[PDB]
């Protein structure tokens, strides 16, 4: 599992170079955002049920189909894996938010996620619509809250979208 | 092959969470030499206490034919 | 028979869509009580009812929910009431419903992370309650010969994908 | 582990003979108890969280070892010695269904008492906690099946003792 | 995307339990065919059907 | 603590601890003194805390008091009042220690199950935490504030 | 023993008896009268299936009670109807308990090195119990003997 | 294992009080030398290859116990008994980073007396084997830390003896 | 990385970060600046660190430059220089890291195996880390110079 | 295990002294009557399992261990007990060929007396049966091959014993 | 031993020796006399083959004695050549066990861990013990040093 | 054979083979020309064993030829002496093999099974065997005899 400085070394690494100015740069970047992500991550470790209960309750009336019959999140038990499946993808973006960089959401959360959902017929547009709820919803939280810096939330939401997500165009 | 009788009780750590069935933590082993002190810092690592330990195979101090 | 502490619930300050989630969810409980009487198995209601509460008590009323099964049941009795030996199989199955709904919603399993490379999870307690549980084989010392032969055997088709000692001695 | 049908056989084949009346009889009031038997696992299975439920209640709660200093302050030390009441009404059920006491020591007495004396589990606490999940089954269920239920948690108690 | 894919084969998980389901996964999972207490509980729940 | 987390960490990889492990041992060594501070006004005005704590708990869910509830008696008001002061001692425990292990290994491992046994609604005792974070939160000091309440909230998480 | 087998797979499935399996020990506690009224008929009329088996089984094959067979005189024929004698009382065993784990228990196990340190076809151990299963099938209703016969052929195909 | 930190909250987890001034100014005092503690830790984890050679080439080299007929004699015991050796450092260095000695209490000083009594391991060789790696550190970091390191180290020699 | 540590002990056991890990972070964060000062005047001075410490290494030990040794010749020589330059970069790389890992990820795993092939005592190599950790540490302030030799140690505890 | 040559390497060793002749005199008779063991072990491999079948129609049929109540009734009990008789025919072939019964003492041995004593095997009569095996290979194979055999199977019987 | 490997692989598959097996320990027996020769013409040569080994070795070698060495003193050079007197010992010992088990078992694996705590480099002792094989084939007979020189390579590989 | 037990043994240990089993492969090598001239006296003699050996088994045994017997029937009986020739060419497989791994591997494993299934008496085809044996060691050399002989009780060990 790799983070900024992790992915910036093995970067660097590869061609045998050492750490230029350029290099320099963004780990100063990194190190002055660190604080910000810090009290990102620290606003979404306290509200992070509420996020997940509010996202279904947005989701699931947005596309209401999914509670009918014959939907995916039908019974109580697949309403529970839904939001435990929720609860995961909040977690690993709060694990990426503190990483700043996706490596991590790679790894652990996209590498089989199509496999899965195609086995267990889960739907992956309703799932990755309850993502950008959640984007939202914690960008709205960030513009309420004393966050200088709110550019960096809605980064690993929109690439767990755009590596789940089917390929339209 | 030179072993041990042995004699523990390892508690699960992690049972309550994992909501899974149970066993008798306690129990009389006969464990080999080789394995026995890997086997000894699980035991340790894992929290339990061995209570008893004997050299039941083989003779103490032998310096050939040991396997 | 025995309301704890309900009141009656207006349906105008209740709201139309609330009005339809609860009488969705009334008759969805009559069904899926039918669905568990064909079966002859309650393992149906127990997944679909025991987390219930936690969920459905936000929004809604637990102890209206409480006198209405409660009055699904008795209704359900004097209209059928057959005999003895078929009305006590209903009262049974709205009695397992009722107690697994009232029972608060238990601990997810969580499976822990083995070592650093191996992500750690989370289980609800309804998907390991209907996924067709494995058999446990446990060698005390003590077991008489047929059950210490179910466990060497279960032992070697473990070991060996197959029972080795019936198939080639 | 064996059955009353399965002592029956082993006591009439320790000897290598067939089925004598007294055997016939004791098999006849056997099947006589069997559908009580069966109602009572029935119903307390039905009910068996609430029976650990009323049996803490009266038994454990308020109490110095649930007061810090004792084993039953601390939740995951809770949790367990409730899961562990679960088990034993679980396999008093069991017992009680099977119609021997042979699957007590054959599963649960085989290391119990000297693996909570390693564990530092209060025996005598344990031993009140059977006797209420002895009158809690006996509310329940009545005399009659609670009595031999309470025969199989007297084996549990002596062992545990 | 995803370099690559580790195969999507079909998953069907028990959605609940029934008797015959019960019973028949309790013969195949010990490996045995449908002996008496197998066929007791079939016996029972197909004349209570 | 931390420090038995270092050490876990080194035992389980088969090693002594490591640079920065044992940097941030320095900085937790360091920021003890605030830990202290936060501990002690925590233990001396405790009792206000769980004063509106529960004031608020009981605006908020009226249905412990009310019949059909699980705090009709005394007895269960004060039990109430008894786990309200033990989950701040448990915080000013953990604050101590700069980890969560001390609510983890005291207070919140098997609690769900815990109070499943006992009726007492998990979103209930949730919302009970968080007020009673809220009164510490208003109690304390600014820096003291954002030092003490990620406790709080690892609590909500793993309650619910 | 169906509830030794219920208790066990209960156990290894680590929760509480069905509805379906409580109807099965419903179905086998009332059927217990039957199997034990089977069972008290055979052992009413155990010596003549023995009798009867045995001079059938020395008309059919007549290799064991000649010249280098295994039956020598009286006495190896005696510890052979003997042997007639146990597995029939195995056979009323299984049929009082519902199941063959007691024949399993005591003797249904084994038998193969059992036989071949004895030097004893297992073949025609097999055949005996054979015509102890069609003689039992003679003198009892065969309606109500299929219920014997559905341990006698499990007994059979064992030796088989 | 608990630490020295958690000693005190152990403590009062089991008084069912919050901390007392007799047991702040003891985590006073442990956050006063934590500093020291966890920098002899880094200059024996740096140099503790040396602790061991010095130890076995003062204490144990050129003895009845390497010589023939010794139970350190062959190669294999050497190995087993450096590695042992190394164990016994990195625990001690576990427990002077830790400030308890809980960890040697249940990680190392579960059965490994019976252990030792089992293999015919010399106690006494051990016990001054120890001594050795009293001297080896407490020349390599000084005599304010070479207490501290002795302290777990008499009780690694009152728990083998 | 310090961040890549938390992130996977917290998902270990399945949930968000703990406060002391979030200190930690924050421990990272604040000593970011100091860090990436060491690694900026490392990688200032990665030429005359390699030069006086290979100029010192090969003072204190000649056999492994004269001939019959590993590294005799103007080529091997210039090979030993390029190897202490590569563990110069890793030493960087962990400083800018805060932790071990890369350095052990990179040049630390097999680094034996390697060596033994080669044919090169690993106990110079050694002692041209170390030989570069006292160069290093004369050309910074002391906190710096024990900062950075924290990382230097692990390599020699790694070597030997 | 442990057999002659590494016996008397072991013997060596622990004097840390070069094999002389006070140990090859021994060496050499083990490398004489090797051709001896070998083609008695094959004799015993030929007639392994008549070996079992004589032992036990001499020593155990028709007894009070076979009748109905004793401690050979059963036939998982009688193919256990044949079991535990060819096994130790086939361990003492092992010895027989190895020159020394450290394998008789140490893979059988362990705890055999322990675990005999808690089933209620009965000693004398395993005993008798080792003696029957005795007979039967010394009858079968010769008399100094036979007597060879006899050394380790009294061996087994005092070990038992 | 290899009769002890035999019996080891004969109860690990649990059944009697093989044919093959017992004419491979017919042909140990058979050659237990040729091997028992060879240990009479070491154990006679115990002393100068040792010694010139030595004088090899230091010739071969002389920043052993050398200062910077680590046998430097008449002490550590009687104790390099007490340890080429029981690595000698050793050979003999597995020269008359027919196997290489006898070494592993006393002086050969945890060599490197030996070594290592010594200081003493791996490849000069292996060095060492070839100049041992190299006196000893002189020494022998030409059958005798293809059968000793089997055991010294095996010697020479698991300790270089 | 026993090079590819050698082999698979030093394979699963992941290591060369040491010269332990080296000598013994060699030994297999040279001693390979008394196990080729049995084993082409027993190609030559591959008929008349065959016949003499099925002669002797119904005179002895006739259950096996009488009616309702395994074997009655002449095709029946033209099947048992082709299995009579199967056991004899696996004999000559492991005769000129020098181990017991192509009887194993080809039929001996799920023998019982198959006979089981089959009808066939396991102790006569053990005693068919035997006669083989018997019929070859008369027709053989008396060493030769023993070594052939030595397979052949090891299949009818594994018969019964
Ligand atoms: C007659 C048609 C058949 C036959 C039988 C036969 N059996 C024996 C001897 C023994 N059989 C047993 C087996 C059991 N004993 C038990 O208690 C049980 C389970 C209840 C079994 C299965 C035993 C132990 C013996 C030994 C005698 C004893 O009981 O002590 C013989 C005698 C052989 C001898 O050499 O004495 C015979 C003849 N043989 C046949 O060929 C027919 C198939
Ligand atoms: C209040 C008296 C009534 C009521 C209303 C209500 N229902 C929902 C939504 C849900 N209802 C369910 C229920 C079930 N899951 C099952 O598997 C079964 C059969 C055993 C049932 C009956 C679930 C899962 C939901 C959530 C899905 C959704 O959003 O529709 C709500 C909304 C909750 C909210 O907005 O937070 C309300 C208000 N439920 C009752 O039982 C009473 C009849
Ligand atoms: C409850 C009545 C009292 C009591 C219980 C208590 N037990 C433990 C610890 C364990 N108990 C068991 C029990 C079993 N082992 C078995 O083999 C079986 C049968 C299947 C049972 C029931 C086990 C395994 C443990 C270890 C924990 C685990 O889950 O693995 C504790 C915890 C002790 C601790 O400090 O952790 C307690 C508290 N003690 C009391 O005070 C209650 C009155
Ligand atoms: C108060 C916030 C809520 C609530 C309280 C309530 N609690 C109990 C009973 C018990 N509470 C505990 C608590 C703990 N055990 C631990 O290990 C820890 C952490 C250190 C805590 C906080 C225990 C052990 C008990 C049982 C002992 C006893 O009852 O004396 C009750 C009583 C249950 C009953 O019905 O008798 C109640 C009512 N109820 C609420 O409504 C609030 C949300
Ligand atoms: C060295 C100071 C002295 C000594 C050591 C010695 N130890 C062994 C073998 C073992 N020691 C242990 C004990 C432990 N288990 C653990 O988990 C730990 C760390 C906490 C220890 C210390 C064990 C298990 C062994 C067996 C090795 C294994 O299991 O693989 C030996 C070897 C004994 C032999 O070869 O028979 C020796 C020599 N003995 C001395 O004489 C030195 C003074
Ligand atoms: C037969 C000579 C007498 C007899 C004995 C008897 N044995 C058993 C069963 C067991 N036999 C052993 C022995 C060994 N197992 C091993 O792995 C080894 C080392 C090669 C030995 C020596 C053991 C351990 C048992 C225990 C259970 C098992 O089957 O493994 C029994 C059965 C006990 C029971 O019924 O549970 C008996 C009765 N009894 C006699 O009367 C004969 C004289
Ligand atoms: C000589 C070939 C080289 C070498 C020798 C050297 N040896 C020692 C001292 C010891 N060597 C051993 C090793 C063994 N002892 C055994 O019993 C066995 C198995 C048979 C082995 C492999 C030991 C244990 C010692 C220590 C002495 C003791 O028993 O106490 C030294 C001295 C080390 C020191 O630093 O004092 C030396 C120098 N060194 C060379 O350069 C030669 C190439």
């Amino acid at each position: 599992m790799r983070d900024a400085v992790t992915t910036l070394i093995k970067n660097y690494d590869l061609t045998g170079r050492y750490l230029d100015r350029n290099a320099m740069d963004e780990l100063k970047a990194y190190f002055e955002s660190g604080s910000a992500r810090i009290a990102a991550a620290a606003m979404i470790n306290a509200n992070s049920a509420t996020i997940v209960k509010r996202a279904a309750a947005q989701l699931f009336e947005e596309i209401p189909e999914l509670i009918r019959p014959s939907g995916n999140a039908y019974t109580t038990r697949r309403f529970s894996a839904c939001l435990r499946d929720m609860d995961y993808y909040l977690r690993y973006a709060s694990y990426a938010l503190i990483a700043a960089d996706n490596n991590v959401l790679d790894e652990r959360v996209l590498q089989g996620l199509r496999e899965t959902y195609n086995s267990l017929g889960v739907p992956i547009g309703p799932t990755v619509r309850g993502i950008q709820i959640m984007k939202e919803m914690i960008e709205a939280m960030a513009e309420d809250s004393s966050l200088n810096s709110t550019d960096f939330i809605a980064s690993p939401f929109d690439h767990m979208t755009r590596e789940l997500s089917e390929l339209s165009v | 092959m030179r072993m041990f009788r042995i004699t523990a009780c390892v508690p699960s750590q992690t049972r309550i969470r994992t909501q899974r069935e149970l066993q008798n933590t306690y129990f009389t082993k006969l464990v080999p030499y080789d394995n026995w002190f890997r086997e000894q810092q699980r035991i340790m690592k894992m929290g339990g206490k061995i209570v008893k330990v004997e050299l039941a195979t083989g003779r103490p101090g032998t310096n050939a034919g040991l396997a | 028979p025995i309301p704890p502490g309900f009141r009656p619930i207006n349906i105008a300050r209740y709201g139309p869509s609330n009005m339809q989630k609860s009488l969705r969810d009334m008759s969805w409980f009559l069904r899926y009580t039918t669905y568990a009487i064909v079966a002859g198995d309650p393992n149906i209601i127990v997944v679909n009812t025991r987390g219930l509460k936690e969920v459905i008590e936000n929004a809604c009323s637990i102890d209206a929910t409480i006198v209405a099964i409660q009055e699904m049941r008795a209704a359900s009795a004097d209209y059928f009431r057959n005999n003895a030996q078929a009305k006590e199989i209903v009262l049974q199955y709205f009695d397992i419903l009722l107690s697994e709904f009232k029972a608060p919603t238990p601990a997810n399993k969580v499976r822990q992370g083995p070592s650093n490379d191996i992500q750690g999870l989370e289980l609800p307690q309804s998907y390991f309650n209907a996924a067709a549980k494995r058999q446990k084989y446990a060698m005390k010392p003590g077991l008489s010969a047929l059950e210490k032969n179910a466990v060497i055997k279960a032992a070697y088709r473990q070991i060996f994908e197959r029972d080795i000692t019936k198939a080639y001695s | 582990m064996q059955d009353a049908i399965t002592a029956v056989i082993n006591s009439a084949d320790v000897q290598g003979k067939y089925l004598d009346g007294a055997a016939m009889d004791k098999l006849k009031s056997y099947f006589a108890s069997g559908e009580l038997r069966v109602r009572a696992a029935s119903v307390i299975s039905a009910n068996a969280a609430t029976i650990v439920k009323e049996a803490v209640a009266k038994s454990l709660l308020y109490s110095d070892v649930t007061r810090p200093g004792g084993n039953m302050y601390t939740t995951r030390r809770y949790a367990a010695c409730i899961r562990d009441l679960d088990y034993y009404l679980r396999y008093a059920t069991y017992a009680m269904l099977a119609g021997d006491a042979s699957i007590l020591d054959e599963r649960v007495l085989n290391g119990l008492k000297e693996t909570y004396n390693s564990l530092g589990v209060p025996i005598s606490s344990t031993v009140q906690a059977i006797q209420a999940i002895k009158e809690v089954t006996a509310s329940l269920v009545g005399a009659d099946a609670g009595k031999e239920m309470g025969v199989y948690l007297d084996y549990i108690c002596s062992g545990l003792s | 995307s995803v370099k690559a894919s580790g195969g999507s084969s079909l998953a069907r998980p028990q959605l609940y339990q029934t008797v015959p389901v019960s019973a028949i996964s309790q013969a195949e999972q010990q490996d045995r065919f449908l002996e008496g207490s197998e066929l007791n509980e079939l016996t029972a729940y197909f004349q209570s059907g | 603590s931390v420090v038995s987390q270092v050490i876990l960490q080194a035992d389980d990889q088969l090693r002594y601890p490591t640079s920065g492990e044992l940097k941030g041992i320095q900085a937790f060594l360091t920021t003890g003194a605030q830990r202290i501070r936060i501990a002690e006004t925590l233990a001396e005005n405790e009792k206000k805390i769980v004063d509106q704590a529960q004031k608020q708990l009981f605006k908020k869910h009226p249905e412990y008091r009310a019949p059909g509830g699980n705090a009709y008696g005394q007895r269960q008001y004060n039990q109430c009042l008894r786990d309200y002061g033990w989950y701040l001692r448990l915080v000013t425990y953990g604050v101590l220690a700069g980890n969560k292990e001390p609510i983890e290994t005291t207070g919140l491992i098997g609690v769900k199950e815990m109070y499943n046994s006992l009726n007492v609604p998990v979103p209930g005792m949730v919302d009970a935490v968080t007020v009673l974070k809220d009164a510490a939160l208003g109690l304390l000091s600014a820096e003291d504030a954002n030092e003490t309440a990620p406790y709080f909230d690892y609590i909500i998480q793993f309650m619910s | 023993s169906i509830v030794t087998k219920s208790i066990v797979n209960a156990d290894a499935e680590a929760r509480y008896l069905s509805p379906g399996e409580l109807d099965r020990i419903k179905a086998f506690v009332t059927g217990g009268a039957a199997r034990l009224r089977i069972a008290e008929t055979l052992t009413g009329s155990r010596e003549t299936i023995v009798k009867q088996a045995g001079d059938r089984l020395f008309q059919k094959r007549p290799d064991i009670v000649s010249p280098g067979g295994n039956a020598y005189g009286e006495e190896m024929t005696a510890t052979c109807l003997r042997d007639m004698d146990y597995y029939l009382r195995l056979v009323t065993y299984g049929v009082v308990s519902g199941d063959v784990t007691p024949i399993e228990e005591i003797g249904l196990v084994g038998v193969r090195e059992m036989y071949r340190s004895l030097g004893t076809p297992i073949e025609a151990v097999a055949q005996s119990v054979r015509e102890m299963k069609e003689v039992a099938s003679g003198l009892m209703s065969s309606d109500d003997a299929a219920e014997a016969s559905a341990y006698f052929d499990f007994v059979i195909g064992k030796m088989s």
